[PDB]
């Protein structure tokens, strides 16, 4: 039957959100050395 | 052993900034692919709706 | 002290950075995997449609 | 025209497998000074 | 009816090119001392 | 003694991690490029089928 054809949808919003979140949190790893 | 410490920190921070930009571009590209793939998925479903 | 405390700061910052980079790779692989499966499912649908039409 | 249209499939299984391997390979680059 | 059907196309060449230039510019961030 | 030795090892662990990150970026751009191609091909195939 031609009515048995259906196109699937994708949802990768959580992965995208995690990428942007990691990008922001990487600034917390920036090194600021203590001068002597 | 401190002259390299100043070098390791500056090279590290520069690498982080570049990695931030790469992650932003990855998220942007994935967001664009998701939209079109879903916008092309409904164009096919509605095509079955008119046939 | 300084040259010492400074030395184990770079390590903790490097590790935490690597830790969250590993999470970004995992998220990317999952996202690429989901897009592959959906694109190929819609590709087979397009072929099956024109095949039976 | 019709019956000649074809939808291609994609194959990125190698790139996906590479990303998951780099993730675990970065574990070896961790630092734990004594 | 079906004449209005329209499928969008992707354009991620910027992001793709950005990932491979940052991969090259990351070489410039490797440590070299003694 | 233990500082210079550790002041040179973190440079190796950092450089090794950079190399790994580089390869992940190249794989990511490679996968995104192949996804863009197949999506656009299957899209113009849909337009051609609507054109008929």
């Amino acid at each position: 039957d031609i009515s048995q054809i259906n196109a699937s949808v994708v949802n990768i919003e959580y992965e995208i959100k995690k990428l942007e979140e990691v990008a922001k949190k990487l600034e917390e790893s920036l090194i600021d050395l203590q001068e002597l | 052993l401190y002259e390299n410490q100043k070098l390791i920190a500056n090279q590290f921070n520069s690498a982080i900034g570049k990695i931030q930009d790469s992650l932003s571009s990855t998220a942007s590209a994935l967001g664009k692919l998701q939209d079109v793939v879903n916008q092309n998925a409904q164009a096919l479903n509605t095509l079955v709706k008119q046939l």
